[PDB]
């Protein structure tokens, strides 16, 4: 319901809100709306549950036979693989993706994948029912290499904002950030970004 | 179908093409568009003709009626108001769509009357089928200052575009041009460029040709 | 999603004692808006046979290119045999028939020399349906020109002077120069009663020496 | 509308003007009359009507009612031009509830002299020309035939011969006319009414 | 549209018209409403024209096929069979077809069936399938017996045709009549509805009621 | 397929004595939505085409990637790929219409109207226009969506008749399309003030200008203008 | 349906009506003057209650004037009356045959007035399919000088017609005459 | 149509648009949306033209009617008329309206009536399709007294984002000032609003 | 539209289905019946096309099965295939909208049957059976006046009587109706009804 992607100086840093809702009633109130594709280069999804669900495990699929029999796939790789799937199934699917991920030759790359199939690079990406409360904020308050905390608050703010003007958008803040260090997870509380 | 209004330093002009149609099928060829609601203060219509015709005379009736009442010229703002309060209550029933020109003792003005009842104020305006093609001439050739001539020429132009572009307009050009201080000037047929080129043949049928059963004569007188 | 489109042209064929004409306008259109003021529709598909299919512009193009491609084959697979006219229309009879459930939304006129040296004019709907004919129009100005050519080519409701309706007036020889005149006459008439109609009038003529072509100018140039 | 057929066209001649009209009703397919005229005169105008006939005879009843309380009230025929606003006004006032007519108005005004034809649509506008009006379910094949056939200033004999043909060649290409025709020739005195020899009839 | 069919002592008398509308325009009035399936078999065009041309000229062709295997002309049960089946196999897709087969043979005599595109295949006497089948049906049921001529089989095929051009408005534009006997086809002319109505009138007082 | 999600704007053509010209924004929209800027939809094939596609976007990538390995397969076992069998304006068309007219039948189009442009190997300049349901169909001057209706007619009183093809420059040509194009930001509401634009020149080839921004437009009447009395 | 019919003979005019509704002695006429008989058919007892209300107008006007109105005028009026309908809530649906004897001008007429308004006066009709049925024969067996039975054997013929070719079991046939006498009913 | 009306220290300033759009294609680009019902009350709408409009001149004449019988009305008495007209229509009427008005209560007043018919006293109000975009952006950016400079500066960014996000909204910016001083009347162009 | 109505009496079996083929009128004399075995008779109604098909590949079965095994199959039988015929029908993507009547004489019983069956596959054998709208009118007869024993005479009085109560009371006009009897000596059709 509300889904961004970051990359600032070092990595990629993906956020998502927590709340699914099967109407006005909250199915969900702590969703894990970010999915593992490989060990780098996964991000979060919109949309319908099961076709986002389904779509994420045929791709983890693709790309561990591509990482066993090619050696290592890059972002722009598993763009396409999603791009093929949304493309394929236009008339059948309803997702809407976003996908992050690092690498030491790019350090740091995001698609957007928004219903039709069609795909983007973009230096930052707002997805969601939530994100059309946040398109003027995060236009105003975005700059290019930035640091991971001055990343970590923007992602705050606007995923904040979201979750404040949208009824079907906002559990938990869950923010993670792929750099060469490794793999990070961050939690954020409602009694954080609400004051 | 195609009307244009342009407003020039001293007055206001408006332009229209004569060609009405049902369908496909052309069935008047010189049909005039322009309506003069009053003696300085005229309009031009779009939509349903029977409707556009019945809406001005109603209007101008009642503004001659209002002039000789208050002993006044009549101003077009009232004829703005009569006919968007017409057209909201009949809520767009009534197909006219308008474009009004004016002068009056608070000077030359221009308007833009839709069905529904709204109405909009510029210094050029288009409507009609072929107001696309008008619309993108005005934008192309529009100047804050403009002449009579130049005005004239504009509108003129803006309705050759459409004539030529847009399928439900064509035939001849009428022009009516207010300009403050003076009588309107209304210019029937004022361009002319579709005449219909002689035919191959003469087509006349020799007498007695039609078989005939009966003749009487009619007591009509 | 509709497959189907109208492209709005008008097309005509007649037969003569030893020639065919086949002749058609150049305006291609779509709601109101002009494609395109010269794409010609009636083609050469080889052994004197003249084809043009009018409606929609695809299935029309599609049709003309299969109908070549079958005239390809023919030559292939009988040592280069001239195809007949007849045997062109039951070839296009087959074609057309072969997608009923999904037809081309196109009518189709083919012209020619039948085996005796005769004009032949064959006409067909779009399921598949053919029949020879002397004059046939279509289009959306078919209505416009019918009967005009019953009432010049076939002399119908005419009658010799003096006689009261006795005797009617009989067929006369016609040259190619009266029918080219009556098809000019008849497509500037469907010009200018028919907004579709009329940006140009491209006419194939087909005798035993071969084929040739003509073209006029019509309004909206 | 267009469920009994019918077709009228009016030209204008030379100090003269023509209106014709087939004879043929019907209730779709089926014939039912072949003398049903759709053309009536009050005063020294006339009027033709096509389309539906229950309208046709009810218009042509409050027509006659209104030009006989105006000839009484004002010691005066009416005209060409003030039956024709009067025609109009009476259409525009059943808006929304408009008869299924089209109505054709042809006449010499007394004064002036000079012809005059106009036709109505549905709903009252007034459309004046001065070569022809056509109405009725042929109304393409009698624009095609005055397009190709009509020339102005035409001798009463020779205009008799053009919108006789007209008439005749676009009933032969339509389903629902051509039951008989008949055919009016007005001059500023004299008015010659004819009948046609036709097929299917 | 009437395209009747009858059976007489000399054989069969088939009458169409040929008049072709397309929304209350008339889009031709010479359209050959008879098929000719071989030199010793007819067929009659209504509803679909495509679908009638088409199918019976495959019906022809396989007639050809037939007395090619069996050195035998097929009879006008089996051809009506074969059209039947044929027509059973597409029903529901939209065909529109009503055909009269009409065949002399030495077996059977003269026979005409009736095939639609419902599948329906029954033989019988006397057929009329149009719009105007109506008033030709009663014409021919008024004036019918197993002891005319051919010459007054004709005029009352043609004075059939008449009736119907005359009381249907999508019907006539000119009369086609086709006499079939044991040696095949005979085509005796196209005769106009507008003349043949005149001569008719001068000839029986009928049609009093229109003015001449 | 049935319906477009991501939509592209008017593209717009006109010939001149020396060759083609075409331009188009660089809009994404997402219906009422500004969504994506910076979008290309001016494909260059080869050294002489260029294809403009508008409509949805998706179908859009999948035929310039259809573009791209019919380039790649011209040039298998072809010494002569890049001299005189190369890829002509009408071989690219002709597949493009065949692929356009079989999904059309299938029922599952491609939501694209496309205009392809260049000069021929001979030196006549190639400008056709296909969209779904397979319409083809040829002019001096050629636009799509939207600007049929306003470019159209504005270029066309430039070039109005083939006679007037080799009276036109590539100067008064370029200014005809950046009028078009201004024209078409002040009256489309899904248009954006930034485009690119190409010329194919018989004698000097390809150019591509990117970039582009509508300027010397015209506001400050707007002052004037209150209420709506 | 119903089987309406009239043929207007040189001195008469006969009236054939259908005697079923969905009973067999259904009579689908009334006298509305002594030289004045009307058939009608159509939709259900909207047809009776037209028929009643036509009657009580036209035998108003006889009371008050002392003096029959001609065919004519009753047409025109039950003309006007069905146009007045048509274009207002609860519409009529009826069909009526009007054979009537003038005695001014000594002569019998028949006109026909559809549901929708329209009038004729043919010099034989019919209402419904019947037409279809009947017209040809009427066409060929018809002539303006013809006298009563000769129409009364016309008649038997066309209902002999219908009877064969139509699907419909209309239950036979009740027939009218109206002359110089005024009405009587044929007992054949 | 982007529409936004916020008070601070020295009064109420609104801003609008200046587009009108019969579906994909913009009829008008010079487009005044505010309407003035009193000296110093305005109003800014959104929706149907007709409607808005028709609505806002029975208001101009009921306002006239109660400045001729009583004297001044304040701003909630322009609210609760343009209340009851929207909310006795709802059936029949498609318009968003905000009341902004300076009078003696000071600092401005702001009122909302969204579709429906309902009241809502706001220290800032915005309504129109491009609204949606300038939200969270406007609950970041907002003080509760501002000089006259910063609340141009803010509403000129705030409509910015609007114009650019929404293809509903474009053309100039217009802005009006209601203070002690009077009326002011402001305009801002493509070329200035589009960076900043 | 089509009216067939079969009974049954002691040692015969009696049909009568209508004439008129109506869709105006075309043919009064149409045969409604197809002769499956020297001693059963199908009698069917129903939508045109499917009946005439669905009869004919109904007596080509029962025909092949004669050839091959050389004996007749039992009414039961026939019945029971029809049946399965039908039921298959039913949820095929062009089912028979075909009611068929089926009378028989079991030889190895010595005793009439008579099988009702509709187009869904429901199958009733009954003393006396309608199919369409004939059974609303002539079940007061038939409950009032059969009895198990009765004679040929007999059963062709109640059906004269059933039939004028059919001309009397029905709208539509069948034209006659075609009355055949099947016993120990095979199949006849009686004349003068």
């Amino acid at each position: 319901t509300s889904i961004m992607a970051v990359t600032f100086k070092d990595g990629v840093i993906l956020g998502a809100d927590s709340r699914t809702t099967t109407g006005a009633y909250i199915a969900n109130r702590v969703t894990d709306k970010l999915t593992r594709v490989h060990d780098k280069i996964w991000c979060c999804r919109s949309g319908s549950a099961a076709d986002t669900q389904a779509i994420a495990d045929i791709v983890q699929y693709h790309l561990e036979l591509y990482t066993s029999q090619y050696g290592t796939p890059s972002t722009e790789t598993a763009a396409s693989v999603f791009k093929e799937l949304c493309y394929e199934n236009k008339d059948n699917l309803t997702a809407g993706i976003i996908v992050a991920g690092y690498d030491d030759k790019n350090k740091g790359e995001v698609y957007t994948i928004p219903l039709g199939g069609s795909v983007h690079k973009l230096p930052y990406a707002i997805a969601g029912s939530g994100s059309t409360f946040i398109y003027g904020y995060c236009d105003k308050n975005f700059r290019e290499n930035m640091s991971k905390e001055e990343t970590v608050d923007f992602i705050k703010h606007s995923l904040s904002q979201a979750i404040k003007w949208d009824g079907s958008s906002g559990g938990v803040i869950r923010m993670v950030v792929l750099t060469a260090a490794g793999v990070e997870r961050l939690i954020f509380y409602p009694d954080e970004y609400e004051q | 179908t195609t009307i244009v209004g342009v407003k020039f330093n001293n007055g206001v002009v408006i332009a229209a093409d004569t060609r009405s149609t049902q369908g496909p099928i052309v069935a008047d060829k010189n049909c005039a568009k322009l309506h003069r609601i009053s003696p300085k203060i005229w309009c031009a219509g779009a939509g349903t003709a029977a409707d556009t015709e019945a809406v001005t005379q109603l209007i101008g009736s009642n503004i001659e009626l209002h002039s000789l009442y208050t002993s006044r010229e009549p101003r077009v703002v009232s004829a703005l108001q009569m006919l968007k309060q017409h057209l909201f209550k009949y809520q767009g029933h009534i197909g006219a769509y308008l474009i009004v020109a004016g002068v009056d003792p608070t000077g030359s003005h221009l308007f833009s009357i839709h069905a529904h009842g709204s109405t909009d104020v510029g210094y050029y305006l288009s409507l009609g089928s072929g107001s696309l093609a008008a619309m993108a001439v005005l934008e192309s050739h529009w100047k804050q200052d403009l002449t009579k001539e130049e005005a004239i020429k504009l509108a003129s132009d803006a309705i050759q575009a459409g004539i030529w572009n847009d399928l439900g307009s064509g035939s001849n050009v009428d022009v009516c041009v207010m300009e403050i201080g003076k009588d309107a000037e209304y210019l029937r047929n004022y361009l002319t460029p579709n005449v219909r080129e002689e035919k191959q043949k003469s087509y006349k049928f020799p007498r007695g040709t039609t078989a005939v059963l009966k003749e009487s004569i009619v007591n009509i007188c | 999603f509709n497959p189907y489109g109208d492209n709005g042209g008008t097309i005509l064929g007649i037969a003569g004692e030893d020639f065919a004409v086949l002749a058609g306008d150049t305006r291609n259109i779509t709601d109101y808006s002009i494609n395109s003021r010269y794409e010609p529709k009636v083609f050469d598909c080889g052994d004197n046979i003249v084809m043009s299919a009018n409606g929609f512009a695809a299935d029309g193009d599609a049709l003309v290119k299969r109908f070549k491609n079958s005239v390809k084959w023919y030559h292939f697979d009988h040592n280069d045999k001239k195809l007949s006219i007849n045997s062109a229309a039951r070839n296009i009879q087959h074609l057309l028939y072969g997608k009923r459930f999904f037809p081309y939304y196109v009518h189709t006129i083919i012209a020619g020399l039948d085996e005796d040296g005769k004009g032949a004019v064959y006409s067909f709907d779009p399921v598949g349906s053919y029949e020879r004919e002397q004059c046939r129009a279509g289009g959306a100005a078919a209505s416009l020109i019918m009967p005009f050519l019953d009432n010049q080519v076939n002399f119908k409701n005419q009658y010799e002077p003096g006689t009261n309706g006795k005797v009617k007036k009989p067929l006369k020889y016609l040259s190619v120069e009266e029918v080219i005149k009556l098809v000019r006459d008849s497509f500037t008439s469907a010009t200018e009663r028919h907004i579709q109609v009329g940006d140009g009038l491209e006419i194939l003529i087909v005798t035993k020496d071969g084929v040739r072509k003509e073209f006029y100018e019509l309004k909206r140039d | 509308s267009s469920i009994n057929g019918g077709i009228v066209v009016a030209m204008t001649g030379k100090d003269c003007v023509a209106i014709a009209c087939d004879l043929r009703l019907g209730s779709q397919s089926l014939g039912v009359s072949n003398k049903f005229e759709k053309i009536f005169h009050y005063g020294h105008v006339f009027l033709g009507i096509t389309g539906l006939a229950t309208d046709v005879t009810t218009l042509n009843e409050m027509f006659r009612y209104k030009t006989n309380l105006y000839k009484l009230k004002e010691e005066r025929a009416i005209e060409p031009e003030t039956f024709t606003q009067l025609v109009s006004s009476s259409l525009y006032e059943r808006r929304f509830g408009p008869y299924f007519v089209g109505p054709v108005v042809a006449g010499i005004n007394s004064k002036s002299g000079k012809p005059f034809i106009a036709g109505f649509d549905l709903i009252g506008c007034i459309d004046e020309a001065k070569d022809f009006i056509v109405s009725g379910t042929a109304s393409d094949q009698l624009f095609g035939m005055c397009e190709s056939l009509y020339e102005p200033n035409l001798e009463p004999e020779d205009l008799f011969e053009t919108i006789s043909q007209a008439l005749l060649n676009a009933a032969d290409r339509d389903a629902l006319s051509g039951w008989g025709a008949v055919v009016y020739i007005i001059k500023k005195d004299e008015v010659v009414k004819r009948y046609l020899k036709m097929r299917q009839d | 549209t009437t395209t009747l069919a009858f059976r007489f002592q000399g054989g069969i008398i088939v009458a169409v018209d040929s008049r072709a509308t397309a929304g209350n325009w008339v889009a031709s009035q010479t359209v050959k409403k008879v098929i000719e399936i071989n030199p010793f078999l007819l067929g009659t065009m209504a509803g679909g024209a495509a679908d009638c041309q088409f199918w019976e000229t495959w019906l022809g062709s396989q007639c050809r096929l037939h007395e090619l295997r069996e050195k035998e002309r097929i009879s006008v049960a089996a051809a009506s069979k074969i059209l039947s089946n044929l027509v059973y196999q597409y029903k529901g897709a939209g065909l529109s077809m009503g055909t009269m087969i009409c065949g002399y043979t030495r077996k059977e005599g003269p026979t005409i069936y009736y095939v639609d595109s419902d599948g329906t295949r029954l033989k019988g006497d006397i057929f009329c399938v149009g719009s105007g089948q109506t008033f030709a049906y009663g014409v021919l049921d008024s004036n019918y017996k197993w002891d005319l001529s051919v010459e007054d089989a004709l005029y009352l095929g043609k004075r059939s045709i008449l009736a119907a051009a005359h009381r249907d408005a999508y019907s006539g534009g000119s009369v086609n009549l086709y006499h079939v006997t044991e040696d095949g086809w005979i085509y005796h002319g196209n005769h106009d509805v507008g003349e043949l109505f005149w001569k008719v009138k001068e000839e029986e007082g009928s049609f009093n009621n229109v003015i001449g | 397929t049935q319906q477009p999600i991501v939509t592209g704007t008017s593209v717009i053509s006109m010939k001149y004595d020396n060759g083609v010209i075409i331009a188009a924004d660089n809009l994404g929209s997402y219906g009422s939505l500004l969504r994506f800027n910076g979008v290309e939809r001016l494909i260059p094939v080869g050294d002489n085409t260029v294809v403009g596609i508008s409509g949805d976007i998706s179908d859009m990538q999948h035929i310039e990637r259809l573009l791209k390995d019919l380039v790649t397969e011209n040039a298998y076992d072809n010494p002569l790929a890049d001299a005189e069998e190369a890829l002509e304006p009408s071989y690219i068309f002709e597949y493009l219409a065949t692929v356009m007219y079989q999904r059309r039948s299938k029922m599952n189009p491609l939501w694209n109207a496309i205009i392809v442009a260049g000069v021929q190997s001979n030196g006549d300049q190639f400008l056709r226009y296909v969209n779904l349901l397979g319409v083809t169909y040829s002019s001096p001057t050629l636009a799509t969506g939207f600007g049929a209706h306003m470019a159209n007619p504005l270029l066309r009183k430039v070039v109005d008749r083939e006679s007037d093809i080799p009276k036109t420059t590539v100067q008064v040509a370029e200014e005809a399309i950046v009028n078009a194009m201004r024209v078409l930001y002040y009256r489309d509401a899904r248009s954006s003030r930034n485009f690119s634009l190409a010329i194919i020149d018989k004698n000097t080839g390809l150019t591509f200008k990117k970039n582009l921004q509508v300027e010397n437009m015209k506001w400050d009447f707007a002052k004037d203008i209150k209420g709506y009395g | 349906m119903d089987i309406i019919l009239g043929i207007r003979v040189q001195d008469s005019v006969i009236l054939a009506s259908s005697k079923a509704v969905t009973k067999d002695s259904d009579d689908k006429t009334r006298q509305l003057s002594p030289h004045t008989l009307m058939s009608f058919a159509g939709e259900a007892g909207d047809t009776v209650q037209f028929a009643e209300y036509i009657q009580a107008n036209i035998q108003l006007y006889s009371i008050r004037e002392d003096y029959e109105l001609s065919p004519q005028a009753v047409s025109s009026f039950v003309r006007q009356e069905l146009a007045k309908s048509i274009r207002s809530r609860r519409p009529y649906q009826v069909n009526v045959l009007i054979g009537g004897y003038d005695k001014k001008k000594n002569k019998p007429e028949l006109y026909q007035i559809d549901y929708l308004g329209t009038k004729v006066e043919l010099p034989y009709g019919a209402h419904g399919y019947s037409g279809f049925y009947t017209f040809f024969l009427l066409d060929h067996h018809y002539r303006p000088d013809m006298t009563t039975e000769e129409g009364l054997d016309l008649l038997k013929l066309c209902v002999q017609e219908l009877e064969k070719r139509m699907p419909m079991d209309f239950k036979g046939v009740i027939v009218k005459i109206v002359d110089k006498d005024g009405i009587r009913q044929v007992d054949d």
